[PDB]
């Protein structure tokens, strides 16, 4: 039971670290779109008139 | 591993023979028979038939006790030397150096 | 001494072993897959493992039925030996000193035919030794079949519990969850490279089309070279897309397959815990059986001493040598019958 | 080391049986090392 | 010699095998030590008789 304990604790520790890593990854992807939204905003200078 | 599991078998069989001898030497009451012959010699008797055969049965129970000691010596020295054989399998088959 | 909760854990192991897949598709559904690409942990190997353990349970149901048979046999051995032995060989407690100084009982060695009944019961006791040694052989060989070593039949088996422990060590380390991590890293590195190639390829077709639409020889040279290279690099690139998608379909799918292997290793760890429980069970059990055979031999050595020279106090001592081990035999036997009896109600209460 | 602990106690036992062969002198001296080994073994039964 | 990277690795496994062989030669050396000392003891006791 204690071996199962420690193995699953290390397991979920790695899982938690990986989840935080993926959260960092998606936050960086959300940082990447800033250039795209700013580019298409500074292109957006003409509308119907 | 073979000699180790073999040694465990030796341990269990040693416990078996130990229980044998703790019930035969220790638990059985040859001592009370010795006391009974002592009381029968305290009992006054025609020493022709009685005390001669009382002494012969003293020799018989002392012979039984010596058989018990013989069991002790033979089986325990035997299994002890078997433990020593397993020890030379263990303590004298070692790899360290290279 | 030996307990019934040992036998409770034994029946837990029985229910575990009878709950095992046997056929290949049964194992594969129980695995949840058909392919692992891991040596020592292949689905056929795990199927063979389950054949070993399930047939080990299909041994033990019958062997434990034989344990129940020898339970009956030791019960009736206790009854018959306690009765006949204690009755007849406590009737001859009577020896006053008057005969004990003069008779020299080995002379008259009525009761002589009654001692022949005792020698018939002695041969029956030797038969009980035979049966008890056979069942102890069954128990200890079943233990070695679990634990490991040379069988008394003469087979150096490895024991199924260390084999299961070894495959548990595989599913602990050679399960290669770190390789699942590194192969997902391989996926994301190849995927990053080929999506760089995707963005590059969009710029490739853009620049190739600009080099096309200029003029006559511009069309010629650029549509010749990169008009073909766009299709070629695109098809190769989409083949790479398919390859990394299959790696996702293999080893990012083996993330979840690895998780199923981890739950399987959890189940195997449970099975190994209950094997350790059965190991202690067979430890206390086989030590009891050894004690039984011990006290039988304790009786039989002094039974070999019996002759027609059974004198007065010589036969008093021989009388004592007879009656001494069978008291402990009956004590252990009645306690053992109690162990047999109390586990019976445990099934309907729990199972 | 474990086997030396074990077999060393058996050389302790052979030194006990070295102190044997008291032929027919007395009777009440006998089973004192026997009960000592008995209780040490019963501890050793529980040490199993 | 970048192929002798792997050839060097094969030489390293060969040196591993040679180290194994040398370990077992040391084992045979102790074997012949105890053995030849026994044989010397045999010839000793023969000469003890013969003198």
């Amino acid at each position: 039971t204690d071996k199962v304990l420690q193995a699953e604790q290390l397991r979920q520790k790695q899982l938690t670290e990986d989840i935080a890593t993926k959260e960092l990854e998606r936050k960086e992807i959300e940082k990447k779109r800033d250039k795209i939204i700013e580019a298409l905003d500074v292109i957006r200078e003409h509308n119907l008139v | 591993s073979l000699y180790s599991q073999r040694l465990d078998v030796i341990v269990r069989e040693s416990l078996s023979s130990l229980q044998v001898k703790l019930e035969n030497t220790l638990a059985l009451t040859y001592f009370t028979t010795l006391e009974e012959i002592d009381e029968a010699l305290i009992s006054q008797d025609i020493d022709e038939e009685s005390k001669s055969e009382m002494r012969k049965e003293r020799i018989n129970i002392i012979k039984n006790l010596s058989n018990d000691i013989t069991q002790l010596k033979q089986l325990f020295i035997e299994k002890t030397e078997l433990l020593d054989k397993s020890s030379s399998d263990l303590h004298n088959v070692v790899i360290i150096e290279g | 001494i030996f307990t019934k909760e040992d036998l409770i854990n034994l029946k837990l192991y029985v229910r575990k072993g009878l709950s095992l897949p046997t056929r290949q598709d049964e194992v594969e559904a129980y695995l949840g897959y058909k392919k692992i690409d891991v040596a020592g942990l292949e689905p056929k190997d795990i199927k063979l493992l389950f054949d070993e353990i399930h047939n080990h349970a299909l041994n033990w149901n019958d062997v434990e039925q034989a344990v129940l048979q020898q339970s009956l046999d030791l019960d009736i051995a206790a009854k018959n030996i306690i009765s006949t032995g204690n009755e007849i060989i406590n009737l001859i407690n009577q020896m006053p000193i008057t005969l004990r100084v003069k008779t020299l009982l080995g002379d008259i060695t009525v009761a002589s035919a009654l001692k022949d009944i005792l020698d018939d019961m002695k041969g029956d006791i030797n038969r009980h030794q035979t049966t008890t040694e056979n069942v102890r052989k069954k128990v200890s060989d079943y233990r070695i079949t679990l634990t490991g070593g040379e069988l008394s039949s003469g087979d150096k088996v490895n024991g199924l519990e260390p084999q299961v422990k070894t495959k548990y060590d595989l599913m602990e380390k050679s399960n290669m969850r770190k390789s699942i991590k590194e192969l997902d890293e391989k996926i994301k590195e190849k995927r990053q490279r080929i999506e760089q190639l995707k963005k590059d390829y969009d710029k490739f077709v853009g620049l190739s089309f600009t080099g096309a639409i200029g003029g006559i020889i511009a069309m010629a040279i650029t549509g010749g070279i990169f008009g073909a290279k766009a299709e070629n690099a695109r098809k190769e690139k989409n083949a790479l897309i398919s390859e990394v998608a299959e790696l996702e379909s293999k080893v990012s799918s083996q993330r979840a397959l690895q998780t199923a292997l981890e739950a399987l290793s959890l189940s195997f760890s449970d099975i190994g815990i209950r094997m350790v429980d059965a190991e202690s069970a067979l430890n206390h059990l086989d030590f009891m059986w050894l004690s039984v055979l011990n006290q039988i031999t304790e009786s039989q050595i002094q039974f070999a001493m019996i002759n027609n020279a059974l004198r007065l106090t010589s036969f008093v001592n021989k009388f004592q040598q007879v009656i001494t081990p069978w008291q402990s035999v009956g004590d252990s036997a009645r306690q053992l019958v109690d162990i047999f009896d109390e586990a019976i109600k445990e099934y309907k209460k729990v199972y | 080391v474990e086997a030396e602990k074990l077999s060393r106690a058996w050389h302790i036992f052979i030194h006990e049986i070295t102190a044997l062969q008291g032929t027919s002198l007395n009777e009440v001296e006998l089973s004192k090392p026997l009960i000592k080994q008995q209780i040490y073994l019963e501890s050793l039964i529980k040490q199993l």
